[PDB]
């Protein structure tokens, strides 16, 4: 079988850890030694054990809150926010009993359009959103007047500036080529040749012989190919995003998941986070939209015909006359015809069009194979100031937020962030799947890997293509351990996917080898 | 591009204009109101420098 | 391949009742599916599973569940008290926010935004015997006493009042409130298009003639001798596929304290702590053998277009001729054969998964920018699940606030090995010519692709056409008598009939004793 389901492999558990003293828990965990793919069997969704324990020491208390304590949350929150007309706790206990509530904000105020997606924490790796980690709707007063056209919006405490520093780039390439050749013959060979003799002497004899013979020969062979390629892409800017540097207001379950971490480093634990949260969260953002086009055609078209033709006679007579008469008559011939015509048609073409921000209705519209409308690119690019998606990010690993404002032993935490990120990044990279077929790239997807194929390929390796060849591009291999200290290097062969077959297309990125200080 | 469109974009950036001319003062002119503020002005400005 | 034959739907003899269990007053029993009907014949009316009536003499010992924590009267959810009272209906029973004297005990000001629209599909079971939704695995109207809200991109909708002429965006649905479950709710706009055309065109033309005469008279001989060969042949071949994905959602369901259904809150309890076979396939069967936790929201469509016509003719014609004279005599003969054979097949599937069955049924017709621009629009209303991961069903209990339910989760992950080769499709025979085998409940069909026709999509109105074969089911274990133990399946159910492809997975299977 060309195909074989390879299952999920994991690792034997780790060592129990000691007990946590303040989680009174200890835990196990595994390594995913090798996804599932291609229909391959899943492994059970546990990765990670938990175990309950004796209290065998204390720990240090939750950390002192100076500010009130948001009851159900726990939010520490300033005193100057109570009673303040807006819920800063995430639940009514700072504004919960208060004899009067100052109104500051009276006025209507929308919130930044979208500004809660950039609260979410993404997956670096898979540059995609997780679960919040920020707290956008913590105002902690502000109030201050923040227009966009006649609307007026009240900015988050944690954002330091939403501003629309419009922009857009258009940019269209069309490049046709076009080559015919033709070629043609005809040619042409007749012979004739007679011999005859008569004479008289009383006795006569008479001899004739004829010869005819014809050849003809002709080609004709004809190439025509015809080339289009059609790129065009809209880069479109709404709005500047910038977190502020300091004192960020977390959002609560990304609090508390943190206040659950253990305080001995586990790896499963903060593996379970990113996969919650992610690794990263987004302090410099451009809000906007994409629009990208581009079609290849290739028209190849060859005829080739040809023709063949021989003609032979031969006749001769010989009469002897003396009454005595006697003649032969004796005449033979061969007719020889070919003709043989080829001819081959072939188109090859491929679209793909991407698109993000906007409105569905615009989105699917330019999601259509016609190039649009510029009233239409109009209208999308009025609704991505709505709904944009981010098109620059600057981001900043989620262990910065740990912050001992929050956080006992923050330093620890922070610590076993860093190295748990490290085996993360190795853990959830592509490299460790089995290549695709087809010029398929496999996208690592938790515990199994799919591959994605191109457009005009199909099945679960992208086996499945009429193309007979088309240029395979080069995969890494996963890079090896860490070279043995003196000096520190690691090397990746290239090899994971060969370069080379099937017309290889693009050799692997740089680098094959990568070395460090220890 | 059509007459409308550009006169409709000419209108629109009355309402969300950018900075196209500008001319600058060096950053470490604004280091003020904080402790230090004399010493750190000087060590901003061979900051930006450097 | 002639048609297979009915077989009647077969049920083992009933287990034994279960003991009436004190709780719920209830015997229970299960058979087991020997042989569903297959290629028709007749369905059992006999269910699987049955249940009976039946005082326990014994009282719910186990009633106190819970303590501390409240528990509504109807139904076993235990609700940290800040809920009660907290304004919300966080029990099907209410109880929780009856006789609340103190209306300030309400949580928070969040009713007036609505739950977010297609959040409900996210909280079913899913079976994947059947892919069909189950039950409500996750409580999709729950919110913990939280307000958690999500922007909704899409909230401008024209209004034009007439008394001032604006013509504006009603702010209505700005946001949705977030249901508790859900992690995430990323509203993300996305459209990704891929299309491919492939054409290949051939068409070759030969033709061969020979003549061979000789005459020689005095008496008079003269012999004529001709052969002549045309041969065309043509081959034209079309493929176009359209991928066009559009994404409006991408929703992630919490896995920390999974408020479960209160039906599957109940419907769990109600298992034994002991296995029983009956009780958890029941449970499954309910519920779904997954559960889901990962989700876009989106509209599909998909566009495939083959075309194949090939024609090939050939003529042949010999003659030899022969004539002696001087009274005279002629004779010939040889062989003449003429043929023409041409065929053209073409198909095409066009479907759509999204947000309105007027233009989702237009654009499955038509496709343009008529049909692409309103399919769009009508996926601002109706968006759809279009991608999603899934767990064994078993594994949200490790998950729950309830704790370990060791014990029922070892037995329902027992339970799910079982159900998946009893119920399994492939226990329907051979569905011939790429017919779908389906087993629903206890009866199967063969779904047939539109060349095919009959219970078992057998008879083809062409002749002979490349169809793949399938597996068979496994075979029972064997008997492990080292510690291990084997199982084997053979790609035969069916053959595949005109080589097509050879079903692709192990034909061999080994486990641990
Ligand atoms: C080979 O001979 C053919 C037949 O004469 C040529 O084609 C003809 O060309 C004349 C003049 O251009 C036209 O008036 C005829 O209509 C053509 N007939 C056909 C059947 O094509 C052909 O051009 C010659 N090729 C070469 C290379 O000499």
């Amino acid at each position: 079988v060309t195909l074989m389901p390879i299952d999920c492999e994991l690792s034997s558990w780790s060592s129990w850890t000691t007990c946590d003293p303040c989680q009174k828990k200890r835990y196990r965990y595994a390594y995913l030694l090798q996804p599932s793919q291609f229909h391959g069997e899943p492994c059970n969704f546990s990765d990670k054990e938990v175990e309950d324990c004796v209290t065998n020491r204390p720990c240090r208390s939750q950390v002192r809150c100076e500010g009130f304590v948001c009851a159900q949350t726990g939010r520490c929150v300033n005193r100057r926010l109570l009673c303040n007309g807006d819920n800063d706790c995430g639940d009514q206990s700072d504004e919960a009993n208060c004899r009067r509530i100052y109104k500051k904000c009276q006025h209507e105020m929308d919130q930044y359009w979208g500004i809660g997606s950039l609260a979410s924490g993404i997956n670096l790796f898979t540059n995609s959103f997780e679960g919040p980690v920020l707290d956008h709707r913590y105002y902690a007063g502000g109030c201050s007047p923040h227009y966009i056209l006649n609307t007026r919006f009240r900015k988050p405490y944690n954002v330091e500036s939403y501003t629309p520093q419009t922009q857009g780039k258009y940019e269209f390439i069309l490049k046709e080529y076009e080559s015919y050749s033709d070629f043609e013959r005809n040619v042409t060979e007749k012979m004739a040749s007679k011999s005859g003799f008569s004479f008289g002497f009383e006795l006569g004899i008479s001899s004739q012989s004829d010869r005819g013979k014809h050849y003809i020969r002709r080609t004709k062979r004809f190439s025509h190919t015809k080339s289009v390629f059609l790129h065009a892409r809209s880069d479109l800017e709404v709005a500047h995003y910038k977190l502020k540097p300091r004192s960020l207001m977390l959002h609560y379950e990304f609090l508390q998941r943190v206040k659950r971490l253990p305080l001995e480093y586990s790896y499963g634990e903060y593996r379970d986070l990113f996969r919650d949260f992610g690794t990263h969260y987004i302090t410099e953002a451009v809000l906007g939209g994409i629009y990208e086009y581009t079609l290849v055609m290739n028209k190849e078209a060859m005829e080739r015909g040809d023709y063949t033709l021989n003609n032979v006679h031969a006749c001769a007579k010989n009469d002897f006359k003396i009454s005595l008469g006697v003649s032969v008559g004796k005449c033979r011939g061969i007719l020889n015809e070919i003709k043989d015509r080829n001819k081959r048609d072939t188109m090859v073409e491929d679209l793909v069009v991407l698109v993000r921000g906007g409105a569905s209705e615009h989105i699917t519209t330019l999601a259509y194979q016609e190039l649009p409308t510029a009233d239409l690119m109009q209208e999308w690019g009025d609704a991505v100031q709505y709904n944009p998606a981010i098109i620059k990010v600057k981001v900043e690993p989620l262990y910065e937020l740990v912050t001992a404002t929050d956080f006992a032993y923050s330093s620890t935490v922070r610590q076993n962030m860093k190295q748990a990120l490290e085996e993360f990044q190795k853990e959830v990279s592509s490299c460790h799947c089995a290549p695709c077929q087809g010029n398929g790239v496999p996208v690592l997807k938790g515990s199994r890997c799919d591959c994605i194929c191109p457009v005009g390929s199909q099945g679960l390796a992208c086996e499945v293509s009429y193309r007979k060849n088309t240029p395979i591009d080069g995969k890494w291999n996963c890079w090896s351990n860490w070279s043995s200290c003196s000096g520190r290097r690691k090397t990746r062969q290239r090899q994971c996917n060969n370069p080379p077959p099937q017309n290889g297309g693009s050799p692997c990125s740089g680098p094959a080898s990568e070395t460090l200080d220890c | 591009g059509n007459k409308r469109r550009y006169s409709a974009w000419a209108e629109s950036v009355t309402n969300l204009p950018q900075v196209i001319k500008q001319k600058l003062t060096p950053l470490y002119e604004l280091v003020k109101e904080v402790p230090c503020a004399s010493v750190k002005k000087l060590y901003l400005k061979w900051a930006l420098e450097e | 391949a002639a048609t297979p034959a009915a077989v009647t739907c077969q049920l083992s003899n009933w287990s034994e009742w279960t003991d009436c269990f004190p709780c719920q007053d209830k015997k229970y029993r299960h058979r087991s599916l020997l042989q569903p009907n297959k290629f028709g014949g007749t369905i059992c009316s006999g269910d699987i599973w049955d249940q009976a009536s039946c005082s326990s003499s014994t009282t719910c010992v186990r009633q106190a569940q819970c303590g501390q924590d409240f528990q509504c009267k109807e139904t076993g959810r235990c609700l940290k008290r800040h809920l009660v009272c907290n304004g919300d209906q966080d029990c099907l029973d209410g109880s929780d926010e009856d006789d609340c004297e103190d209306v300030r005990a309400i949580d928070e000001d969040c009713s007036q935004y609505e739950p977010i629209p297609g959040s409900q599909k996210a909280a079913l079971g899913y079976n994947i015997l059947t892919q069909e939704d189950a039950q409500s695995v996750y409580d999709a109207s729950y919110y913990g006493g939280q307000c958690e809200t999500v922007y909704n991109g899409e909230w401008r909708e024209l209004r034009y009042d007439s008394t001032c002429e604006r013509l504006y965006y009603g702010d209505d649905e700005k946001y949705f409130r977030k249901p508790y479950n859900f992690l995430k709710y990323h509203f993300e706009a996305l459209a990704d298009t891929g299309i491919s055309s492939e054409f290949y065109d051939n068409a070759n033309d030969l033709l061969s003639k020979v003549k061979k005469d000789k005459s020689d008279s005095f008496h008079s001989q003269d012999t004529s001798f001709l052969n002549e060969l045309n041969k065309y042949n043509e081959k034209k071949f079309i493929f176009t596929r359209i991928f066009t994905k559009v994404q409006t959602a991408h929703f992630k369901m919490r896995k920390d304290d999974i408020m479960l259904d209160e039906g599957m809150l109940q419907s769990l309890m109600e298992l034994p702590d002991q296995y029983n076979y009956g009780m958890y396939a029941k449970f499954i069967n309910d519920y779904g053998t997954h559960y889901i936790t990962s989700g876009s929201m989106g509209g599909i469509y998909e566009y495939i277009l083959v075309i194949d016509k090939a024609k090939m003719e050939s003529l042949g014609i010999t003659s030899r001729d022969i004539t002696t004279c001087f009274h005279c005599k002629k004779f010939g003969g040889g062989k003449t054969e003429r043929a023409r054979k041409a065929m053209a097949v073409e198909d095409i599937i066009s479907r759509v998964r999204g947000g309105s069955s007027g233009w989702s049924g237009g654009l499955a017709q038509n496709r343009s920018t008529i049909t692409y621009r309103s399919w769009g629009r009508s996926l601002k209303y109706n968006p759809v699940v279009i991608d999603f991961e899934m767990q064994p069903i078993h594994e949200v209990l490790r998950h729950t606030s309830l704790g370990p339910l060791e014990a029922k989760r070892q037995n329902l992950r027992r339970a799910l090995d079982q159900y998946l080769m009893e119920f399994n499709a492939c226990r329907c025979g051979p569905c011939f010519n790429n017919g779908v085998p389906i087993l629903e409940g206890t009866s199967c069909r063969c779904q047939c692709r539109l060349g095919s026709l009959g219970a078992a999509c057998e008879q083809t109105q062409t002749e002979g056409a490349k169809a793949d074969g399938s597996w068979s089911c496994w075979s029972s274990w064997s008997v492990c008598r080292a510690g291990i133990q084997e199982r084997r399946r053979e790609c035969d159910n069916p053959a595949p009939q005109n080589g097509g492809a050879s079903c692709p997975g192990r034909k061999v299977q080994t486990q641990a004793c």
